[PDB]
C-alpha cells in the first residue's frame, strides 16, 4: 500500500547502467501494481513502465523496470542527454494507495565544485524591521548539495529557504540561494554565522561566515 | 426486404466513424418497417441518405441529432408507434443538427408522410435552419388515446423561413414545397372518427386501420393499429388453435399466425424464437427452455423438470447491468456451453477497480471459454492483453447470433486492440448484426476471412477501418496455408483454417488419412480421421483398420 | 493524439473554493475513469481521487475528504475538480489523469496553476547584498539586489539597464509563510570592475508598477 524511495538523488553520466528503488510496504499484487514516471522540469508527468517490466508506447527500450519481494528496480541501458528528470513509482494495489519521494537522476558533465560565497545583511533592511542573510552557491554540479547554518555553532531549523536555478544552459551547473530569515531583536545578539556546505564535489564540507558590525 | 431493426446508440458518438455512415447504409438500405430506434446522428453533409427513402414504420422513436446534413430523406414515414421512446417522452426528437461555431444544418422536415405518432410526445430543439415546424398541427399526429401528448420546440433559427406553398390551404407545412404540406386526418374528420381520408363520413377509416386509408375497409388502410394479417390490419393474428366453445379439445388451427413485433406471419423468421403460445422472440417466456426441433428452428417449450441449469451473459439476469467481463464475475462462464446473453471486454475488463479491489484480468483466465461454443447475444473487444496475439480462448466459438447487438448494431466489434490475427477457427455463424473491426494495427488475416459465409441476411456486411494494410500483409508474408480450402483462413497454420482442403485430423487439416501407411491406421469418417481399434494388427502396406470400433479390423 | 486540457489555473484566498476543468478528447471519454493528483513547489506527488467516467463512483482520499467533489460530464466530456475549504497548505498542481490498461495513470493535461494566499497587491523593498572580501573565491566577485516580499507574481529583473547578462542567476520566487514571495538576482564578474563599473539592478513588479533600481558597491 506505501513505498520509500532510495536515493531521492543519483547522478549520472553517459553509456552507464543505472538504477532506481522503491520499497513496497506489503506483500504488493501479485505481480503487477507498480509503475515509474518521468518528470521534466515543469511539464506534466509521464508514465515509463507499468506492470513492472513492460514499456508503453512512446517511451524508449534503454527504459525497462523490474521487481523482487518487495521492492521495484528501473533500468536503463546507457543513459543520455534528455534524460535530465525526477523519477517516481507507485504500488497501485488496492486502494488507497501510495507514492514515493522521487528518485531524481542529473546529467553528470563534469563535476562543479560550488561557489560559497557569504552575505551579511544590508542595512536598510536591518533597520527596516527585518534581517536576511543569503548564503549564495555558484556553478555546481549536481543539484544534490547540503546547505546549514550555524548562527553562532548553533545548527538552526526551520528558519530559512533554499531556492535552485533551473539547469545552464551551455554549461550544466546550477547555483544555489540559502536565506535565512530572522529579526532586528535576534540578529543584535549574535555574531557569527555560518554556512557549512557539503557536496559531492567538494573533498570537505568547505565553510565560509562573517563578522557582524566588521562590514 | 422489409423489417429492419433499429440502433440503440442514443446521442453518443459513434466509436468509428469512418464506418459510421456505412453502418447507417446497411442497417436499412432496402427497409420498410422498422422494429425500433430508428437513429441518425453525427452525420456530416457530403452524406447521401438513400437507403432511409424506402422506410414507412418506425415502431421505436425517431431520433435526429448532431447530423449536419441539411435534409434526411425520411419521407415515406407513416406511422412512428412509440413503443419505447426517447428519455421515456419523446417519440421524435430533432436535437442540435446546427453547426459546431447558405451554411449547413438541418433545415426543413419534409416529413410529408407522417400521419400517426402513436405514443408518446415531440421535442425538435436547437436546430438553427429548420423552418415549418411549429407550422405543424401537431395535434393531427398523435393518436386519440395519446396520453402522452406533451411537446416541446425550438423556433430560434440564425435563418429567416420562407412561406408556406401557394397550394398550401392552410399555413401548415413540412417543406416549401406544395407536396410537402400537411395533409390532415384526425381533427378534420367526422364524428367519433380517430381516421379518415375526408370532412365526409363515408371517408372514414377502418378501427383496426391506423394513419388514414385509402377506403372505408380494413383492407384499404394506410396503416395497422395492432396486426398487418397479411393485409387486413387486424386486432388480434388469430391463434394457433380454437376452441369447440362446449367440450374443449383443441386440435391445431391451420390457420393460425404468429405475432412478428407489429405483424402477422407463419413462420417466424430468422433469429427468432417461435414459441408455444404464439409469439416470437429474443428470450423464451419463463419456464422455457430453447430447444433445436424437429426442423431447423429455434424454439420455446415447456419445461416437465426444473429446467437444467444455464449461462448468462452480460444484459442477462443478475448480470444485466454489468457491463464488462472481469476477474470478479469471469469464473461465472467456466463450462459454459452456451452463454444466454453477451460478453464484453473494455479497458477496465483488464485493470480492475482499485477503488473495489477488484484484480485484473489475467489471460491465463480467459482459458474458460474454450468450452464455449453458441453466444446468444453479442462480442465486443476493446482491450484484450497485450500478449496473447489471437482471439482464440474463443477458438471453439461456432456461432454469434447477436440478439443483443452492441450499441444497437453489432453483434461483433473488434477495436483499438493490439492481436496480430482473429483466430476463431470454429466461429461459422454470425446470425445477425454487422462486425466492426478497427484501429487493430497488427490485426492481419481478416481480408482471408470470407465473411459472406458467416452472415445471415442481405443487409449484413463486415466493415473495417485503420487495421493493417492487407497488401503489407503479404508484406512479412502473412496468408492463409496450403490445406485451408477455397484459400480461406482465420489466421496462419492448418489449425486455423475454415475448410480443410482434404481432411481433419483433429484441430489440423492434412492431406490424407492413415488408411495406408501412417503410425496407427486410421478410419475416414465425415472428412475427420478418427483411429481404428489398436488391436487390429499392422498390414505391410495394404488396408488395416475398417472402422473404429474392436472388430471392423484384421486381428 | 490524445489529450487533456486543464483550466482555472488562478490564486485564491484561504477558505474559498475553485472547480478545475478537465477536457478529455480523442479516446471513448466514458470507458476509462478519470483521476487527479497534486504537486506543490520543490516537493512531488500525491493522489485526490477517482471517478468511473462511465457512472460517476468515486474515492477520494483521506487527506480531502468531504472537501472534495469530483464530476463527470458525459455530454460534453469533462471532469471537474470540485475543491473546498482550502488554504495555504493546499496550494499546487492539479493534474487530471486516466489509466489505460493496465494500472497507473498514462496521459496526463498539462496540471493547473492553484495558489493560496490572502494578500492584495503588494511591491517589494531591493535591499542589495554588497561584495567584499568574504564573496571573492579567486579574481570573481560577487554582487546583489535581495527583492523580499512583494504580491502577486511576477516579477521581471535586469542588471545595469540589460547589459549585464552573463553570469545573472535570477532563482524563482520562495513564498514566505507570511504570505508573500522572495527572491534573490545575483550576478558574476571579474573583481577588478568594482569600482570600474557601475552596478546597478532594475526590477518590475508590474502589478503595482514599482521600478526600482540599487546601485550595489562595497
Amino acid at each position: 500500500q506505501s513505498v520509500l524511495t532510495q536515493p531521492p538523488s543519483a547522478s549520472g553520466t553517459p553509456g552507464q547502467t543505472v538504477t532506481l528503488s522503491c520499497s513496497g510496504s506489503r506483500t504488493n499484487a501479485g505481480r503487477d501494481p507498480v509503475s515509474w514516471y518521468q518528470q521534466l522540469p515543469g511539464t506534466a508527468p509521464k508514465l515509463l513502465t507499468s506492470t513492472a517490466p513492460q514499456g508503453p508506447s512512446g517511451v524508449p527500450d534503454r527504459f525497462s523496470g523490474s521487481k523482487s519481494g518487495t521492492s521495484s528496480s528501473l533500468a536503463i541501458s546507457g543513459l543520455q542527454s534528455g534524460d535530465e528528470a525526477d523519477y517516481y513509482c507507485t504500488v497501485w494495489d488496492s486502494v488507497p494507495g501510495a507514492s514515493v519521494f522521487g528518485s531524481g537522476t542529473f546529467l553528470t558533465v563534469t563535476v562543479a565544485a560550488p561557489s560559497v560565497f557569504i552575505f551579511p545583511p544590508s542595512d536598510e533592511q536591518l533597520k527596516s524591521g527585518t534581517a536576511s542573510v543569503v548564503c549564495l552557491l555558484n556553478n555546481f554540479y549536481p543539484r544534490e548539495a547540503k546547505v546549514q547554518w550555524k548562527v553562532d555553532n548553533a545548527l538552526q531549523s526551520g528558519n530559512s529557504q533554499e531556492s535552485v536555478t533551473e539547469q545552464d544552459s551551455k554549461d550544466s551547473t546550477y547555483s544555489l540561494s540559502s536565506t535565512l530569515t530572522l529579526s532586528k531583536a535576534d540578529y543584535e545578539k549574535h555574531k557569527v554565522y555560518a554556512c557549512e556546505v557539503t557536496h559531492q564535489g567538494l573533498s570537505s564540507p568547505v565553510t565560509k561566515s562573517f563578522n557582524r558590525g566588521e562590514c | 426486404t422489409q423489417v429492419c431493426t433499429g440502433t440503440d446508440m442514443k446521442l453518443r458518438l459513434p466509436a468509428s466513424p469512418e464506418t459510421h455512415l456505412d453502418m447507417l447504409r446497411h442497417l436499412y438500405q432496402g427497409c420498410q418497417v422498422v422494429q425500433g430506434n430508428l437513429e441518425l446522428t453525427y452525420l456530416p453533409t457530403n452524406a447521401s441518405l438513400s437507403f432511409l427513402q424506402d422506410i414507412q414504420e418506425v415502431q421505436g422513436y425517431v431520433l435526429i441529432a448532431h447530423n449536419q446534413v441539411r435534409q434526411v430523406p425520411l419521407q415515406r414515414l407513416r406511422i412512428v408507434r412509440g413503443t419505447q421512446l426517447f428519455e421515456d417522452n419523446y417519440a421524435l426528437a430533432v436535437l442540435d443538427n446546427g453547426d459546431p461555431l447558405s451554411p449547413g444544418g438541418l433545415r426543413e422536415l419534409q416529413l410529408r408522410s407522417l400521419t400517426e405518432i402513436l405514443k408518446g410526445g415531440v421535442l425538435i430543439q436547437r436546430n438553427p435552419q429548420l423552418c415549418y415546424q411549429d407550422t405543424i398541427l401537431w395535434k393531427d399526429i398523435f393518436h386519440k388515446n395519446n396520453q402522452l401528448a406533451l411537446t416541446l420546440i425550438d423556433t430560434n433559427r440564425s435563418r429567416a423561413c420562407h412561406p408556406c406553398s401557394p397550394m398550401c390551404k392552410g399555413s401548415r407545412c413540412w417543406g416549401e414545397s406544395s407536396e410537402d404540406c400537411q395533409s390532415l386526418t384526425r381533427t378534420v374528420c367526422a364524428g367519433g372518427c380517430a381516421r379518415c381520408k375526408g370532412p365526409l363520413p363515408t371517408d372514414c377509416c377502418h378501427e383496426q386501420c391506423a394513419a388514414g386509408c385509402t377506403g372505408p375497409k380494413h383492407s384499404d388502410c394506410l396503416a395497422c393499429l395492432h396486426f398487418n394479417h397479411s393485409g387486413i390490419c387486424e386486432l388480434h393474428c388469430p391463434a394457433l388453435v380454437t376452441y369447440n366453445t362446449d367440450t374443449f379439445e383443441s386440435m391445431p388451427n391451420p390457420e393460425g399466425r404468429y405475432t412478428f413485433g407489429a405483424s402477422c406471419v407463419t413462420a417466424c423468421p430468422y433469429n427468432y424464437l417461435s414459441t408455444d403460445v404464439g409469439s416470437c422472440t429474443l428470450v423464451c417466456p419463463l419456464h422455457n427452455q430453447e430447444v433445436t426441433a424437429e426442423d431447423g428452428t429455434q424454439r420455446c417449450e415447456k419445461c416437465s423438470k426444473p429446467c437444467a441449469r444455464v449461462c448468462y451473459g452480460l444484459g442477462m439476469e443478475h448480470l444485466r447491468e454489468v457491463r464488462a467481463v472481469t476477474s470478479a464475475n469471469i469464473q461465472e462462464f467456466a463450462g459454459c456451453k452456451k452463454i444466454f446473453g453477451s460478453l464484453a471486454f473494455l479497458p477496465e475488463s483488464f485493470d480492475g477497480d482499485p477503488a473495489s479491489n477488484t484484480a485484473p484480468l489475467q489471460p491465463e483466465q480467459l482459458q474458460v471459454f474454450e468450452t464455449l461454443e453458441e453466444i446468444t447475444g453479442y462480442l465486443y473487444i476493446s482491450a484484450w492483453p497485450d500478449s496473447l496475439p489471437d482471439l482464440s480462448v474463443f477458438q471453439n466459438l461456432q456461432v454469434i447470433r447477436g440478439r443483443i447487438l452492441h450499441n444497437g448494431a453489432y453483434s461483433l466489434t473488434l477495436q483499438g486492440l493490439g492481436i496480430s490475427w482473429l483466430g476463431l477457427r470454429s466461429l461459422r455463424e454470425l446470425g445477425s448484426g454487422l462486425a466492426l473491426i478497427h484501429h487493430n494495427t497488427h490485426l492481419c488475416f481478416v481480408h482471408t476471412v470470407p465473411w459472406d459465409q458467416l452472415f445471415r441476411n442481405p443487409h449484413q456486411a463486415l466493415l473495417h477501418t485503420a487495421n493493417r494494410p492487407e497488401d503489407e500483409c503479404v508484406g512479412e508474408g502473412l496468408a492463409c496455408h496450403q490445406l485451408c480450402a477455397r484459400g480461406h483462413c482465420w489466421g496462419p497454420g492448418p489449425t486455423q483454417c475454415v475448410n480443410c482442403s482434404q481432411f481433419l485430423r483433429g484441430q489440423e487439416c492434412v492431406e490424407e488419412c492413415r488408411v495406408l501407411q501412417g503410425l496407427p491406421r486410421e478410419y475416414v469418417n465425415a472428412r475427420h480421421c478418427l483411429p481404428c481399434h489398436p488391436e487390429c494388427q499392422p498390414q505391410n502396406g495394404s488396408v488395416t483398420c475398417f472402422g473404429p470400433e474392436a472388430d471392423q479390423c484384421v486381428a | 493524439e490524445v489529450q487533456l486540457v486543464q483550466s482555472g489555473g488562478g490564486l485564491k484566498v484561504p477558505g474559498g473554493s475553485v472547480k478545475v476543468s478537465c477536457k478529455a478528447s480523442s479516446y471513448t471519454f466514458t470507458s476509462y475513469g478519470i483521476s487527479w493528483v497534486r504537486q506543490a513547489p520543490g516537493q512531488g506527488l500525491e493522489w485526490m481521487g477517482d471517478v468511473n467516467t462511465y457512472a460517476g463512483n468515486t474515492n477520494y482520499a483521506q487527506k480531502l475528504q468531504g472537501r472534495v467533489t469530483m464530476t463527470t460530464d458525459t455530454g460534453t466530456s469533462t471532469a471537474y475538480m470540485e475543491l473546498r475549504s482550502l488554504r495555504s497548505d493546499d496550494a499546487a498542481v492539479y493534474y487530471c489523469a486516466r489509466d489505460r490498461g493496465y494500472y497507473a495513470f498514462d496521459i496526463w493535461g498539462q496540471g493547473t496553476m492553484v495558489t493560496v494566499s490572502s494578500a492584495s497587491t503588494k511591491g517589494p523593498s531591493v535591499f542589495p547584498l554588497a561584495p567584499s572580501s568574504k564573496s571573492t573565491s579567486g579574481g570573481t566577485a560577487a554582487l546583489g539586489c535581495l527583492v523580499k516580499d512583494y504580491f502577486p507574481e511576477p516579477v521581471t529583473v535586469s542588471w545595469n539597464s540589460g547589459a549585464l547578462t552573463s553570469g545573472v542567476h535570477t532563482f524563482p520566487a520562495v513564498l514566505q509563510s507570511s504570505g508573500l514571495y522572495s527572491l534573490s538576482s545575483v550576478v558574476t564578474v571579474p573583481s577588478s570592475s568594482l569600482g570600474t563599473q557601475t552596478y546597478i539592478c532594475n526590477v518590475n513588479h508590474k502589478p503595482s508598477n514599482t521600478k526600482v533600481d540599487k546601485k550595489v558597491e562595497p
